């Protein structure tokens, strides 16, 4: 079904894919300021000194030269943010890929949706994709419960899991699943009376 | 032009009251706000009116051309009484006079009525109100659905336990590097 | 603004500002980017569930209290007590003065909805347990809710029962010292109160640049126009036009990185209510001091506020081991 | 066999060597910055 996912909407791969555009536009936006009058005759290099006082026209090419070098200052800085936005990406990539990939989590919900079973890296280009194959339950039923029981004026608590009434006898069962036992002193330990 | 000053607020009463030889208002931000008119002492009072962003609310540009042109935090009392020559920049001067408009927090909103279902959000607005395309048709707004409202059966004595399970595969996409960039 | 900022009701600047390029189109796209920024970290802390739950009509909760935490159905809001001391101590009228462009847009989800989200968290979080963040919602009593959280620390759970009464009333009180405690130093909400005044302080320095000359004869344009020529005051009005944008870049750097910052944090804060409110965080010192049982998330303005319900042992005894 | 390790090779302790660095030739750079005539007559101010 990923393969029909993947092709099906754009939205799947728009991360990987804004992050080219940013690259891509902020050079398309770069090399329009070369065209940018910054308040001077021309844009073109040697106009200024067709006709102008050398002397004035280095005071002319002075505001120039700054115009064209503070819209580079501003792109490095603009690239100094988005390096420190991909590199706190990075250090989690790389913490999905220590703890997803090479064992199993039991932190809840951030190897994937619900209970996280195990993952798959795949390459794409700048980047990386998880298939991140998870556990998640189903339908379900609804019972009586009591938070303890008691047989020889003694209370039991359960080992494991919680007991549970189908309205006539009594089971114990997983927390996580559907599988009623008998009651039995291997699936219960003894603390104090039932008072 | 009072006195040697320049602006072009409206011009109305206030109950401040100033000093006999104060004769300039002020403010914290630096702004001039009050006036002393030299005819008559009375105490006048100024602000401008009225700047604010506009939005263009569409649709694809293959499904339709419709529009629905948003006015963001002004009040739309003062925008029909603002429909003249030279005082519109916005070119629809006769766009005043539309459709039903629809009052938000933000500021109504002139070309898309108003419908009162809970539907999901795809173009989002802002403060709890956003539009859609739906049929006869027409650019609508409406109420933000949160989901349905799912009741929980609590007692002191109910367990639920799931008796099946699903496997799912979710895909999660994450940015790694960037292209390399030398000048 | 690009414009209106710069030159307001100036239209010969018109071809003098437009000459420099597209510059403020980088500036309104990088604004809109932190605009909606802020919507999307709204919208992944709180909305972890696309259910909203309801609380039950009765509220007993085997023998504890959680009336301070819940909505009041009595006020026309529906908050709890404990946003109702939240809000009066954040402060901010200052939105009137802002007539030079710097429009402040309001959020998307509105301060209801908010309190919404928060009130099926809270719903969620005392009669699901963990379990409505991984699937389908299963509704657990709360006396055996608490036991299995007791069974992730180290002790079995033969001791929340046995001290049932015992460990109800010292918990309730935990909660009355927190209703002074919020009020009881201007501290207390010292992570939030910052925040709203680095917007206080920042917007407000913005407007004193265009006030100041910036090495210029005059702070205002019509007396230059006026007295002097325009042959000869665009070298006089030039200072003025790179010194405020320069102004402007200057702020959007410092709100970019800022907005860098409170990312930062609201990446940390979905961590946080996802797993010490979703379930049982066994990271030490992260959910609290000492070891961690639950959490309980209120809302906030512009920021969230963690309940850690923590554990701390005490009255230590020496013995003999071997 | 840590000291060793460390106090033999000098790029075990590169990590704080280039925090420390990155803190000295940017001072240098900031006081070589002053040397620029920034489309002036002198890099001082007192002369003219
Ligand atoms: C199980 O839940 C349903 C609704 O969720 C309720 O109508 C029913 O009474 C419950 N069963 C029991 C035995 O309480
Ligand atoms: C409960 O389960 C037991 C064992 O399967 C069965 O004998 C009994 O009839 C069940 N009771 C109900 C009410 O389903
Ligand atoms: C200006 O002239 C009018 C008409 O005589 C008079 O009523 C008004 O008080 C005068 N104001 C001053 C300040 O002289
Ligand atoms: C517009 O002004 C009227 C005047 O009473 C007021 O009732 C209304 O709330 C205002 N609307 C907005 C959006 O400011
Ligand atoms: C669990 O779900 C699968 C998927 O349809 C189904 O084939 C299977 O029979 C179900 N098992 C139970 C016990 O309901
Ligand atoms: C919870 O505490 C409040 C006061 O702190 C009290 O008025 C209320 O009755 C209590 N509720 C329960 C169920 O004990
Ligand atoms: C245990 O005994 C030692 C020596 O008698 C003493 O210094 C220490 O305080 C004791 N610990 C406690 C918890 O009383």
């Amino acid at each position: 079904k990923i393969q029909d996912s993947l092709s099906s909407t754009p939205s799947a791969l728009g991360k990987l894919q804004d992050v080219v555009n940013h690259n891509a536009q902020a050079l398309n936006t770069l090399v329009k300021q070369l065209s940018s009058k910054f308040g001077a005759i021309s844009s073109v290099l040697n106009d200024i000194f067709s006709r102008l006082d050398p002397p004035e026209a280095e005071v002319q090419i002075d505001r120039l030269i700054t115009g064209r070098l503070q819209s580079l200052q501003t792109y490095v800085t603009q690239q100094l943010i988005r390096a420190a936005e991909i590199r706190a990406s990075a250090n989690l990539a790389a913490t999905k890929m220590s703890e997803c990939v090479l064992g199993q989590s039991k932190r809840v919900d951030f190897c994937g949706k619900g209970y996280h079973l195990m993952s798959f890296p795949q390459s794409a280009p700048h980047g990386v994709v998880f298939l991140h194959v998870t556990y998640v339950p189903a339908q379900e039923k609804n019972f009586t419960t009591a938070p303890a029981i008691c047989h020889d004026g003694k209370a039991h608590f359960p080992r494991e899991g919680v007991f549970v009434s189908n309205g006539t006898h009594w089971f114990v069962t997983q927390r996580n699943f559907y599988e009623p036992q008998i009651i039995t002193t291997d699936n219960t330990f003894v603390s104090g009376n039932c008072d | 032009n009072f006195n040697g000053l320049k602006g072009t607020g409206v011009l109305t009463e206030s109950n401040k009251k100033f000093l006999p030889f104060q004769q300039f208002g002020r403010d914290i931000a630096d702004t001039t706000d009050a006036v002393r008119d030299p005819q008559t002492l009375e105490i006048l009072d100024i602000t401008p009116c009225s700047f604010g962003g506009v939005s263009v609310i569409t649709p694809g540009t293959n499904t339709s051309n419709q529009v629905a042109v948003l006015y963001q935090g002004v009040n739309c009392t003062e925008v029909p009484v603002a429909i003249h020559a030279d005082q519109l920049t916005p070119t629809w001067r006769v766009y005043s006079t539309g459709s039903n408009v629809f009052q938000t927090r933000a500021g109504c909103l002139i070309g898309a009525e108003y419908v009162n279902n809970s539907y999901e959000c795809d173009i989002p607005i802002g403060a709890g109100i956003c539009a859609s395309y739906q049929t006869s048709q027409s650019i609508i707004a409406y109420t933000m659905s949160l989901g349905a409202e799912n009741s929980v059966a609590y007692s002191n004595n109910s367990i639920a336990i799931p008796t099946n399970f699903t496997i799912s595969v979710t895909t999660e996409i994450l940015p790694v590097s960037m292209t390399k960039t030398s000048v | 603004d690009c414009t209106m900022y710069i030159c307001g009701d100036s239209t010969e600047c018109s071809n003098l500002l437009l000459q420099y390029g597209s510059f403020c189109t980088q500036l309104k796209r990088a604004l809109t980017g932190i605009a909606v920024e802020q919507d999307k970290n709204t919208q992944e802390v709180f909305a972890q569930v696309k259910q909203i739950y309801k609380t039950p009509p009765i509220k007993y909760f085997g023998g504890f209290n959680f009336s301070q935490i819940l909505p009041d159905p009595s006020k026309p809001s529906k908050r709890s007590p404990i946003e109702d001391l939240l809000f009066n101590k954040v402060t901010l009228l200052i939105c009137a003065q802002k007539f030079k462009g710097l429009t402040v847009l309001p959020p998307l989800l509105t301060d209801e909805m908010i309190a919404q989200y928060t009130s099926a968290l809270l719903a969620g979080t005392i009669t699901s347990g963990w379990t409505f963040g991984a699937g389908p919602a299963l509704q657990i009593p709360f006396p055996m809710q608490m036991a299995y959280r007791f069974n992730g620390i180290g002790v079995t759970q033969n001791v929340l029962y046995e001290n049932q009464k015992l460990i109800a009333n010292q918990f309730n009180s935990a909660i009355g010292k927190i209703q002074d405690s919020l009020s009881s130093t201007p501290s207390a909400l010292g992570k939030l109160q910052d925040v709203v005044n680095h917007n206080a302080q920042a917007l407000n320095t913005l407007v004193k640049q265009l006030s100041s000359k910036f090495g210029a004869i005059s702070s205002v344009l019509n007396d230059i126009f006026s007295r002097l020529d325009p042959p000869e005051a665009e070298v006089q009005i030039d200072r003025l036009i790179t010194g405020r944008l320069q102004s402007l870049q200057t702020y959007v750097t410092q709100q970019l990185i800022r907005a860098a910052e409170i990312r930062a944090s609201a990446n940390l804060a979905a961590t946080k209510m996802s797993e010490c409110v979703l379930g049982q965080s066994k990271r030490v010192d992260f959910c609290g001091k000492g070891y961690h049982l639950m959490s309980f998330p209120q809302s906030a303005p512009h920021g969230v506020v963690f309940l850690h319900v923590t554990y701390v042992p005490a009255q230590e005894k020496n013995f003999t081991t071997a």
